[PDB]
């Protein structure tokens, strides 16, 4: 058999994707992705930062899902520091993952159909990704890398017609989500490009570490959100879809559900969300205000010792992981008592799918293979750091 | 008058007549969008300099 | 201060989240 | 010396031959207290700086301008 | 199977019925109105709180606020900062040399959250690209230049959010 | 195929030493056709590099230094058989090659 | 911490 | 555990040697030492602000203050010296 | 730049037009350029950016007093 | 009462006999766990989980009251467990870890430093009786 | 289940001389063997039935360089049957080669290739041991603690070579250190 190569380097496909195949006929034989070319040393560039400086870093990792990791360092930091963190930036750090999650399975749906073949879809999503979008855009000052969650509480507070403007939002995305289906679910062509494409058992998935959608299609009801809950997901009711077959078109269908029971989601912590303070009052660990660091002595003293110090966690070590829209995103944070980590590694969803890749392909169309890249919904920001 | 730097500019505002023998400086009339508070001792005889602005206070009467 | 972003009183009307069915053709 | 792990790691030759000094950093004269005190140091002896002609930046050519620190 | 659903379903997939069904949805989005803008006259929406360009404030007085305390270049967690200062004539602790790599920079705003005088912020600007790699290298006077030009928006931005900063 | 498990003597270091330049000189055909090295080096020249690079490398006595050298040499070895390095790269490592020396360094700068 | 040592303990 | 920055007492004699628990830890420090000093031989580095080891005791901060057992109020741990049996506290919520 | 109304004028001659919007909005804050030569891209002034952009509610004659 | 229609599992099929694949299954595992010796802490365990569900699975002969009683997977997720088992089982043989070093020594830290409560923590609901009268069976 | 349950149990059922320290905590129940019996613990941990530890989440090296066993290689393992997480680690130095676990679990391929990368610890068995993240015929191991941050080679294009070439690195402003360490910590 001959040894080909799909180096994409236009993002119609990923954009740094590098696939060496051995195909026989039409049909390949082993899949090896050479990855490392979106390798940037983010691992060592956190040992050499400030806890409070190695947060942005948590952004550039899966650029499709940001809030995602910063909520997953946040958390991984307050579990060493037993920082307790009010209600308030508790269901606005839910709002702000659901909303997260919805852009990141609105990206992945459309930029599959689209490597398929189904144009319109994606300027549809996209629409609905810029309004989302503009809520990023409020409460932070960038619309896509925002350092709103932080390890105390959340940045800054909530501009006065956000909620309303979410509300509105919310009143229509469902009938976005059902033109985006319509379009794609019951053509035949979209079910005969996508079923009994990409199967795996649950047993391969467990084995090869699969996690999310990429688990969930295989019949495994295990959500992280439900398994080890976190901030106020255990008090917010939403369904988890599980999966009868594992092809792709599975993990279509769960893809959708998913991004409607995020809809629920948003619309429950709208409704629910208290009123108080929205950082924990540790100045020790937080920023003060504007207003007393300027009138008061010790205020100002914590401001100056965070934004050149920062915090100092205690000596430990510990793994937090959180239901990314990817899969399980997760952060081994290793302290020695300083004020900068002195190792952090980030276990990405994607690292974990790509490698399945080999499997998931063979014996497969060579057609079929661009599917099989485009339900794992994977980006190269995360796969190598 | 670009020609001006900000030494010069800020050299040219007459100091501010205070009655007492203590004046607060925050930098702007709301506190919150100016400098952290400064409370200068005006027992001298030259105008006594706001450490952030660059202000002078100078006491009005004794 | 004391006027903080938040749901009106009384809430948020409901919304809708489950698929619509389109029964639309003479078949 | 049994540099063996050195040519088992990837360092450059030229880097290996270089001379270090093993010290303990002591107090600042500056502050009373004592907590960064006990930890060992190789100091590089890495000066080879100077002034980029463009913005006046410091410029360096030596990896191991910062590590030992 | 029952034969009218074994019909009824040979009927669609001999006569499409699930492609008509798309073709419909399209056309109605054909005729609808368009949610594009034309970017040069009309701009799209933006709030009080982006990070645009950088730009140094200075007091209504005439003097710069910035007091080379050097708290937004230990906060920078990309390095972009580097501040030269020393003693005024009159004995004031000023910059003579404050320059950011807008290069480097990464747009986060954690040097306008630290400056405890509200000497640097990230004005509304977004369109500064240049032809050249040099001018990227905002200078002091660069700076000053900026804060000058868009003086008035960023005053009115840092009331607004006085709120809540 | 796997990674072999780590030696317990110097003798099977040595064998491997021998193993790893055997399989190095059998890749030497290789080379010459999928980088254009036929009219560039003659096929021995380049044999006689790695027998230099085994033999300044001959001094170690520590059987895991000797097998991580084997390993790192079979890692750059298979690098080289595909296409992944550039051409001039194993031209730039792979060939053959009056007052005093402190007085030159000395005009050259003061860092020696 | 209780970093007690366990033994054979015969 | 060590004096806190690698500190070197002087024994002139094993005999002139007072015992003291600092946080419960057996301490021997000579006859003379204070009661900062002798924190400073048990690993435990007291605030302070007015006390240089170079300078003259002047208790004027108030920073150094600790808890005895034998004392209904906080003591200046630069100017008190140690006596034999003394039980100093430092991490008490006094 | 029909049915809409002139909300100000520039220094650089630019006008300033707005349009009231009902539930999907679409050409209600946009500038008729006093230039043609490629217009720079870029010649509005900070008291107009704001206004133009959502920033603010003030036109930009308001925001000069 | 019928044939269980699906697992809902990708991958692991209904088997359509369940009592008699793992009544055979840990009949096996306790004939092979003898190789184990007698004051083992793993020969203990696995003779005794084994024990219980070997007697459930010959008590009651329908597959859903089985898995009522047991309540810890379906039928299928319990044939996959014992045939594990006794893989294991062959494992622990032919390596014989069974021999206590007489310079042993484990030091047992135990941190008590506590985490937030929004800090994702794995909480499980009770376990069935089994794995508790298995523990108390251990520490005894 | 549970850091209580899985602690006690483990306690008993495990040959005590594979493991050498259990830490029992909220931030985790670390197992802490020597690396000639972490294949045997993780296929233990692996097929018992009370312990089915299914998913290897990831596999990471930690980097002491003050100890004699300088690398620390970190075994996050995942429960889905009893919903829990179990940590196990082992130490080793730059010249002694760990056993592989692909044959346990096949994820643990890339995190191997990725630990050789970045940290230089060979895995015995593994079928293929190749460098994964850093560029073709990059020298040294970027993840230690002695690697400079910014390496020691440099990329640019040589217009007269008409090729990206390698040299050494020259920064144009250098990394600046800035030491904010208190004295009263
Ligand atoms: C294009 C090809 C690409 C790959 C080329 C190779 C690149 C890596 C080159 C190898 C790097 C190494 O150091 S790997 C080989 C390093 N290992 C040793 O040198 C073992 C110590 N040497 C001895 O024991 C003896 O001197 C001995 C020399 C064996 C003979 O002498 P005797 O038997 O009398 O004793
Ligand atoms: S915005 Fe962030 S990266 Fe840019 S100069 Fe300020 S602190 Fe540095
Ligand atoms: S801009 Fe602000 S933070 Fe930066 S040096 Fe000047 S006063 Fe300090
Ligand atoms: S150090 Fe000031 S009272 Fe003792
Ligand atoms: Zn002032």
């Amino acid at each position: 058999n001959f040894t080909l190569n799909f180096g994409p380097q236009h993002p119609a496909a990923h954009g740094v994707l590098r696939l060496v195949l051995e195909m026989n006929g039409e049909v390949v034989e082993r899949a090896e992705p050479h990855i490392g070319l979106l390798h940037r040393g983010t691992e060592k560039l956190i040992e050499y930062k400030t806890y409070l400086q190695a947060l942005p870093y948590f952004d550039r990792l899966d650029y499709v899902s940001m809030m995602a990791q910063e909520h997953a360092y946040s958390l991984a930091v307050e579990k060493l520091l037993n920082c307790e963190v009010p209600l308030r930036a508790q269901y606005i750090r839910v709002l702000f993952c659901e909303i997260t999650r919805i852009l990141n399975h609105l990206l992945a749906l459309t930029t599959h159909a689209m490597d398929v073949g189904a144009l319109t879809p994606f300027l549809w999503a996209f629409e609905e990704r810029e309004k989302l979008l503009e809520f990023y855009e409020r409460v932070s000052g960038a619309r896509m890398h925002a350092s709103f969650i932080r390890p105390g509480g959340v940045a800054q507070d909530l501009p006065l017609g956000l909620c309303r403007d979410i509300d509105s939002f919310t009143q229509q995305f469902a009938s976005r989500i059902d033109e985006l289906e319509e379009m794609l679910t019951g053509n035949r062509i979209w079910k005969q490009r996508l079923v009994d494409i990409g199967t795996v058992t649950a047993q391969q998935a467990k084995d090869w570490g699969f996690s999310g959608v990429m688990l969930r299609g295989s019949g495994v009801c295990w959500d992280l959100r439900r398994a080890a809950p976190y901030d106020v997901y255990d008090q917010l009711d939403f369904d988890v879809p599980v999966g009868t077959r594992g092809d792709c078109y599975d993990r279509y269908c769960i893809r959708i559900e998913e991004m409607r029971q995020s809809l629920r989601i948003i619309v429950q912590c709208l409704n629910q969300m208290p009123s108080g303070m929205i950082k924990a009052d540790d100045r020790k660990l937080c920023p003060p205000s504007r207003c007393r660091m300027k009138l008061s002595m010790e205020s100002l003293i914590h401001h100056f010792e965070l934004y050149t110090e920062g915090f100092s966690v205690p000596a430990s070590s510990t793994y937090t992981a959180v239901e990314a829209p990817k899969g399980e995103f997760g952060v081994f944070l290793v302290s020695n008592g300083s004020n900068r980590p002195y190792r952090c590694k980030i276990r990405a969803p994607g690292f974990a799918h790509s490698q399945g890749l080999d499997f998931m392909s063979k014996h497969h169309m060579l057609a079929d293979v661009v599917t099989i890249i485009g339900t794992q919904d994977i980006v190269f920001g995360e796969v190598d750091r | 008058r670009s020609k001006k730097s900000p030494m010069e500019l800020i050299s040219e505002v007459p100091p501010i007549k205070v009655d007492g023998r203590i004046v607060a400086c925050e930098g702007d009339t709301n506190p919150a969008l100016g400098h952290p508070i400064e409370f200068i001792c005006l027992d001298l005889n030259e105008p006594a300099i706001c450490k952030y602005c660059g202000l002078r206070y100078v006491q009005d009467h004794h | 201060p004391l006027l903080q972003d938040g749901p009106p009183p009384g809430g948020f009307a409901p919304v809708r989240y489950a698929r619509r069915i389109s029964n639309t053709g003479p078949s | 010396k049994r540099g063996e792990i050195g040519k088992v790691s990837g360092i450059p030759e030229e880097h290996l031959s270089r001379k270090v000094i093993i010290y303990s950093p002591a107090r600042t004269a500056t502050q009373s207290g004592s907590g960064k005190l006990g930890k060992w140091k190789i100091n590089f002896v890495s000066t080879l700086k100077w002034e980029n002609p463009l913005m006046g930046w410091t410029s360096t050519g030596d990896p191991y301008a910062n590590v030992g620190d | 199977k029952d034969w009218n659903t074994v019909f009824e379903r040979s009927i669609n997939t001999l006569f499409l019925t699930e492609m008509v069904r798309g073709l419909s949805l399209t056309l109605k989005y054909f005729f609808d109105p368009k949610v594009t803008i034309n970017y040069p006259f009309e701009k799209g929406p933006l709030s009080p709180r982006f990070r645009g360009e950088h730009a140094l404030r200075r007091y209504p007085t005439g003097e710069e606020r910035c007091i080379a305390c050097k708290l937004c270049e230990a906060v920078c967690p990309a390095q972009a900062i580097t501040i030269e200062a020393e003693e005024r004539e009159d004995g004031s602790r000023r910059t003579t040399r404050y320059d950011i790599d807008m290069t480097k920079c990464i747009y986060c705003g954690f040097c306008q959250e630290a400056c405890p005088v509200d000497a640097i912020v990230e004005g509304p600007n977004f369109e500064f690209a240049t032809e050249t790699h040099e001018e990227l290298l905002y200078d002091k006077e660069k700076l000053l230049e900026n804060g000058d030009r868009w003086e008035t928006e960023i005053a009115e931005n840092l009331r607004s959010e006085s709120l809540y900063r | 195929i796997g990674v072999p498990p780590n030696s317990a003597n110097l003798t099977e270091a040595r064998r491997r030493v021998f193993d790893f330049f055997r399989a190095a000189c059998r890749s030497i055909p290789t080379i010459m056709d999928i980088y254009n090295l036929q009219d560039v080096v003659a096929p021995s020249q380049l044999r006689y590099a790695i027998s230099a690079q085994i033999r300044n490398n001959a001094h170690i006595t520590d059987p895991k230094v000797i097998d991580l050298l084997i390993f790192k040499g079979m890692e750059e070895l298979t690098d080289i058989v595909d296409h992944a390095k550039q051409r001039h790269h194993i031209i730039g490592q792979y060939v053959v090659g009056g007052k005093t020396d402190f007085l030159k360094n000395f005009y050259t700068s003061n860092y020696f | 911490i209780r970093r007690y040592v366990l033994t054979k303990d015969n | 555990r060590n004096p806190v920055g690698g500190a070197r007492v002087h024994f002139s004699n094993p005999e002139d040697a007072i015992e003291v628990f600092v946080d419960g830890y057996a301490v021997k420090v000579p006859k003379g030492f204070t009661v900062l000093q002798a924190c400073e031989v048990a690993g435990v580095d007291i605030p302070r602000f007015c006390y240089h080891s170079r300078l003259s005791i002047a208790g004027n901060c108030r920073m150094c203050l600790v808890e005895v057992e034998k004392s209904p109020k906080p003591v200046a741990s630069c100017a008190m010296p140690a006596l034999p049996g003394m039980k100093i506290k430092t991490d008490t919520p006094i | 730049n029909i049915g809409a109304t002139l909300v100000g004028v520039d220094k650089f001659g630019n006008k300033y037009y707005q349009k009231l919007g009902d539930t999907q909005y679409g050409r209600h804050r946009w500038v008729e350029y006093a230039s043609k030569d490629r217009y720079n891209a870029s010649q509005v002034p900070a008291e107009w950016h704001g206004w133009l952009h959502f920033i603010t509610d003030h036109t930009g004659d308001e925001l000069l007093s | 009462a019928k044939v269980k229609q699906t697992t809902g599992i990708v991958g692991l099929d209904v088997v359509p006999n369940a009592r008699a694949v793992l009544i055979d299954l840990y009949s096996k595992t306790l004939k092979e766990i003898q190789a184990v010796p007698e004051d083992e802490g793993y020969r203990k365990a696995v003779e005794s989980f084994t024990r219980q569900r070997l007697n459930v699975c010959k008590e009651e002969e329908d597959w859903e009251m089985i898995e009522k009683r047991l309540g810890c997977g379906q039928v299928e997720e319990l044939i996959e467990e014992a045939r594990d088992e006794l893989t294991l089982i062959g494992k622990m043989i032919e390596w014989d870890p069974w021999g206590v070093p007489d310079d042993y020594e484990c030091e047992v830290i135990e941190n008590d430093a506590p985490i937030p409560k929004h800090v994702p923590q794995h909480r499980p609901g009770p376990l069935p009786e089994q794995f508790y009268k298995t523990l108390e069976g251990l520490i005894a | 289940m549970d850091n209580q349950f899985i602690f006690k149990y483990s306690w008993e059922t495990l040959p005590k001389k594979w493991v050498k320290k259990m830490e029992r905590s909220e931030h985790g129940n670390r197992f802490d063997t020597n690396t000639d019996y972490l294949f045997q613990l993780l296929c233990f941990l692996k097929l018992h039935t009370y312990t089915r530890v299914q998913v290897l989440i990831d596999i990471c090296g930690v980097d002491y360089p003050s100890r004699k066993r300088r690398f620390e290689v970190v075994y996050n393992l995942l429960s889905t049957r009893y919903n829990s997480r179990i940590r196990v680690q082992t130490s080793a130095d730059e010249v002694t080669r760990i056993s592989s676990v692909v044959s346990l679990f096949p994820s643990a391929g890339w995190w191997e290739r990725e630990v050789w990368d970045m940290f230089g610890v060979s895995f015995i068995n593994h079928p293929d041991l190749r460098r994964i993240l850093t560029d073709y015929g990059f020298e040294g191991h970027p993840l230690r603690k002695d690697f400079p941050l910014s390496g020691y080679v440099q990329v640019r294009y040589d217009d007269p070579e008409k090729r990206v070439v390698s040299e050494p690195i020259e920064m144009t402003q250098e990394f600046r250190y800035f030491d904010f360490a208190s004295p009263w910590e």
